[PDB]
């Protein structure tokens, strides 16, 4: 398998204060 | 009023045996932690007031303190793991949960936002949420005939939080919470809106990172023809998401793979692959990789895309970062391909633009290329064409940078550059 699964993780906001 | 009040003020207030001069302080708390420049966190935690306020959340009698205890607990819980923790240490996921029934839907959502701050620490507290049982009822909001009725910021906090109860990966979350959220998630994956759009295919992502049993329940629910029109989408926050998403199911087995191409994916590839935004092109440039690894009709599917040219143009010009992946996405096309896919791959240009990489100071770029010229010249030699082979290398001066890759300091490139010359030079 030369498929490669590991990516850089990314996302949405982790934490977000209001206002 | 309540503004700029010192925390020995808000103490004062939180203490005295009145509802209402609680209710004051705990808004004043609210508003001292709801400033940009340095909120004291810290100081409203070592005054003790975190249990005060998780006190506050069940005063149903009281809805207004309710909510100013929900927006102050918020605001610590969205600092560092620390300042979470002493959140959730105060008492506050049960709480947090029960004012999801709320009437109040400003209260609802406050709990809502509040939870997703604390599940976005990290797995344990992700964990943690779900045994407490926010799921049914986080569903339970969303449980209405047409999503477009509820109000824009209300739905956009229940889709940010419902991803984050689908985050993280050491480990995974359970199997059951994900099959539990799945089926409001491609609702939601189809509602017009763009941030729940993109928090929605950031949920898929995450879903699809790691083992092919956790892609096959994804792609079960038939969501990869949504997510490539997404990945068509002009708004560059929903494709970002969107293509790691495609990009995390073609890392999966073959039928999973085939499943993004039957899709109509490869179509969008040309322009995702000259974005101007360098991370697409890099994210582009390692989904085509694990599509050029997958079964010989696929890449037959690359080649009648008009995409190997594409891959030529990342090879020549990227950002490195981008060009290492096209370097992979070529090893790995010359050790799957047929003899006929490859002599196409050097036809369309790959020689010049793969011997320039032997330039770089990469050691790991270096052994996939060298992986790849032996690879063409197992193809070459299958034709007797080495020798039309070694010419191109030569007259583009490859010859030049394998001769001075032997007395290389690595014992993998070494031998395979002293190799590729006993056998060819």
């Amino acid at each position: 398998s030369a498929k490669r699964k590991e990516p850089e993780p990314k996302g949405s906001t982790k934490k977000k204060a209001k206002t | 009023g309540t503004v700029n009040w010192s925390v020995e003020d808000i103490v004062k207030g939180i203490n005295s045996n009145n509802l209402e001069s609680q209710l004051q302080a705990t808004q004043a708390a609210r508003k001292l932690l709801s400033r940009e420049k340095q909120p004291p966190i810290d100081n409203i935690i070592r005054a003790g007031l975190i249990p005060k306020f998780v006190s506050f959340l069940g005063k149903t009698d009281c809805s207004p303190i309710q909510f100013e205890s929900a927006w102050a607990l918020t605001n610590i819980a969205s600092g560092t793991s620390e300042q979470t923790k002493a959140v959730v240490d105060g008492g506050a996921i049960p709480a947090f949960i029960s004012l999801l029934a709320s009437p109040h839907a400003h209260i609802s959502e406050q709990a809502v936002w509040a939870l997703g701050n604390i599940a976005g620490d990290g797995s344990a507290f992700r964990d943690l949420v779900i045994k407490h049982g926010a799921i049914d009822p986080l569903l339970a909001l969303l449980a209405v005939p047409d999503l477009s009725t509820l109000a824009c910021g209300y739905l956009r906090n229940l889709t940010w939080t419902l991803s984050n109860l689908c985050r993280n990966k050491n480990p995974a979350p359970p199997l059951d919470a994900v099959e539990q959220i799945l089926p409001t998630l491609v609702r939601l994956l189809h509602h017009n809106d763009p941030e729940v759009l993109a928090d929605s295919c950031w949920a898929i992502s995450y879903l699809t990172d790691g083992p092919n049993e956790r892609i096959e329940m994804v792609v079960k629910k038939g969501v990869v023809p949504q997510l490539v029109k997404l990945l068509g989408a002009t708004e560059l926050p929903i494709v970002t998401p969107a293509l790691r998403a495609i990009g995390n199911i073609v890392t999966g087995t073959d039928e999973q793979t085939q499943k993004v191409i039957d899709a109509g994916a490869l179509a969008v590839f040309p322009s995702l692959l000259t974005n101007p935004k360098t991370n697409i092109q890099k994210e582009a440039t390692w989904t085509m990789s694990n599509i050029t690894a997958g079964r010989q009709d696929q890449i037959q599917q690359v080649v009648n895309h008009g995409l190997v040219p594409f891959l030529v143009g990342v090879l020549s010009k990227a950002d490195f970062k981008t060009q290492k992946e096209a370097a992979w996405a070529i090893t790995n096309y010359t050790s799957g391909g047929t003899v006929e896919q490859i002599v196409y791959l050097v036809h369309c240009g790959i020689i010049e633009p793969l011997m320039n990489l032997l330039s770089a100071k990469d050691t790991k770029i270096i052994q996939v290329i060298l992986d790849a010229i032996s690879n063409i010249f197992q193809a070459a030699e299958k034709l007797g064409e080495t020798e039309k082979l070694s010419i191109m290398i030569e007259e583009c001066g490859g010859l030049d940078k394998i001769e001075a890759l032997q007395r290389h300091e690595n014992e993998s490139v070494y031998k395979a550059s002293l190799n590729l010359i006993e056998k060819y030079f």
